């Protein structure tokens, strides 16, 4: 750490009085203080020296030496009063600004430390302090007040008390500002929306503080929509209504957007116009193949407006009308409808149609479930010929075993080849087995 | 620093807050002397409340004084903020031109109230109307 000559916490001089302050370190180092006139700097290696020949009121200040280059050093400070007549106090500065919550020091360094004892901090016009006012001072640097607050945003004096009577100092400007994270926090809603050819878009910015701006916008032209504006829970909120009793010329892209002393921040929507629709579709393929025992989930897709008023699955599956309940749905404009078919059973294939209904009028969709058909195989003889036939979709080949010998017959002479039905082949002990993607079939005569 | 922000920035919640704090005043005969503007001397308006808002600072903290962390303590809290926010839309320059007062304490409230109110009505039609000089106004007293 330096070190300062004298070795006095403080002095206190008369205009046109001489005074030296020098310093000593290790390595180099250099002085701070009040921006002040007549200083003169001696400086070399080791150590640095101030000094004035006319003293003057502007020198009043703490002067701190420290040593750069040593880190973690510290530094060594004097205090300089210079007791410009009558005249207990030299402000520094007219004007400080704080934060919220922080300590506010009023730069009133007082001229004669003797005084401490009796000086305070008032307020212009011989107010008193603001309520709860927390404050302590220093004779170096003047009065600090503790956690700041808005409310104490005030024109402050500095009293010294002088043979009875109370002496001012100039007044103290203090500027206590509500620490604004960032721009306005914006609430946009509906974040989706669709009509078909009323609406409601209504966009919001919400800050402790009044200056702000905010507006919405369609597309990049901004619309002259009145806001509202209130003052709730010790915040101002500003709330743009845009009320459209609609047309495909309002359609668009309504952005919300609010800007402050922090910078800009922007919350966008989109607006559709169609009438009244329903649409639905599938990612599934309506004709549906799996094999006996296996689960199947059949999804329909429905974008719909107005909300539907009716929905439902009906098996029009041939097997014996047991009706779906089964059917489950997640997600308000988009819907899916998911009619569940576990472990399927031979009477479970057919037919499957779901309905969705609303002021447009009423759509369906219709599934065909067709379940796995396995080769099945039958031969005859007939004139000396044999003739076997096998049995399933999709379209299958036959293995012939003698059981000595085997004739392979990969796809047939075909028999039967509607749609809805198994496709049928015909081929011309005699072990006939038939093989498809379905499975393993034989017959023996 | 005077901007379009003028308005907007006496809520109706402030209103609201005074009328609340207003209306849990008990109604007695009592006065209470107290400094405001005479409007004898200033039938102008924008003049008028010019000079009340100033006054209205040291009525709030003179008078208007409540227990600590009770609804209308708050309240006056958040009015003295407000003021302070209302201040750089009010240009001034250089006290009296005012007269003393003798009223009930609920009377002195709606005289504050409606300072509020009708400042508020004012910056809804103009955000700019208080920044005029009226030291012209103000020989006239």
């Amino acid at each position: 750490i330096p070190v300062i000559e004298p070795s006095v916490p403080e002095l206190v001089v008369k205009p046109g009085a001489t005074v030296t302050l020098r310093c000593v370190g290790n390595g180099s180092v250099e002085w701070d203080g009040p921006p002040s006139p007549h200083w003169t700097l001696y400086s070399d290696g080791s150590s640095s020296i101030l000094s004035t020949n006319n003293a003057t009121f502007q020198n009043t200040g703490t002067y701190r030496c420290t040593e750069p280059g040593d880190p973690l050093g510290g530094s060594a400070a004097i205090h300089l009063y210079v007791k410009d007549p009558a005249r207990p106090w030299n402000v520094l500065a007219q004007e400080v600004v704080v934060f919220e919550d922080q300590d506010a020091l009023l730069p009133c360094l007082l001229t004669d430390p003797v005084l401490e004892a009796g000086v305070s901090l008032v307020r212009v016009r011989g107010r008193p302090l603001m309520r709860h006012t927390n404050y302590s001072f220093s004779p170096w640097h003047g009065f600090t007040i503790h956690r700041a607050k808005f409310i104490q945003s005030q024109d402050y004096q500095c009293s010294a008390l002088m043979g009875g009577r109370k002496v001012m100092s100039i007044s103290i400007r203090l500027k206590v500002q509500k620490v604004i994270p960032g721009p306005p926090a914006l609430t946009l809603v509906p974040a989706e929306l669709v009509r078909i050819r009323a609406a409601q878009i209504v966009c919001s910015a919400s800050s402790v503080d009044v200056n702000f701006d905010v507006f919405l916008q369609h597309n990049n032209t901004k619309l002259a929509i009145p806001q509202q504006s209130d003052f709730h829970n010790n915040r101002y909120q500003k709330v743009l209504t845009l009320n459209l009793d609609v047309d495909f010329q309002h359609a668009g892209n309504y952005s919300c957007v609010a800007s402050n002393v922090q910078g800009k921040h922007s919350t966008s929507m989109f607006f559709r116009v169609v009438s009244a629709y329903l649409n639905l579709s599938s990612e599934q393929n309506l004709i549906q193949e799996v094999t006996v025992g296996e689960g199947l989930n059949l999804k329909v897709m429905v974008e719909a407006y107005p909300g539907l008023q009716g929905f439902n699955w009906t098996y029009l599956g041939p097997f014996s009308d047991h009706q779906p309940e089964k059917l489950a749905n997640a997600t308000t404009y988009r819907h899916t409808f998911t009619l569940s078919l576990p472990r399927l059973k031979p009477s479970e294939a057919g037919r499957y149609s779901f309905l969705a209904r609303n002021p447009g009028g009423w759509r369906a969709l219709t599934f065909e479930l067709t379940l796995r058909y396995p080769p099945e195989v039958s031969v005859i003889w007939t004139f000396g010929t044999l003739l076997c036939a096998a049995s399933g979709y999709p379209q299958p080949n036959v293995t012939w075993l003698q059981c000595l010998q085997v004739w392979d017959d990969p796809y047939p002479e075909v028999l039967s080849q509607e749609p809805f039905h198994k496709v049928t082949v015909q081929s011309l002990t005699y072990e006939c087995r038939a093989h498809n993607s379905v499975g393993s079939g034989s017959w023996a005569f | 620093e005077v901007s379009e922000y003028c308005s907007h920035m006496i809520g109706s919640g402030h209103l609201q807050s005074l009328q609340r704090l207003i209306d849990s005043q008990m109604e007695t005969s009592c006065q209470i002397t107290f400094e405001f503007v005479d409007q004898e001397q200033l039938k102008d308006p924008v003049c008028y409340l010019k000079k009340a808002f100033l006054l209205v600072q040291d009525i709030m903290e003179d008078t208007m004084r409540f227990r600590d962390n009770t609804p209308n303590a708050i309240a006056i809290v958040q009015l003295q903020e407000l003021s302070l926010r209302l201040k750089s839309c009010f240009t001034k320059d250089y006290k009296a031109c005012v007269r003393t007062f003798y009223e009930t304490p609920l009377q002195l409230l709606e005289k504050v109230k409606n300072v509020f109110n009708e400042t508020k009505n004012l910056l809804d039609k103009d955000w700019n109307i208080f920044s005029k000089n009226c030291n012209n106004s103000f020989a006239e007293c």
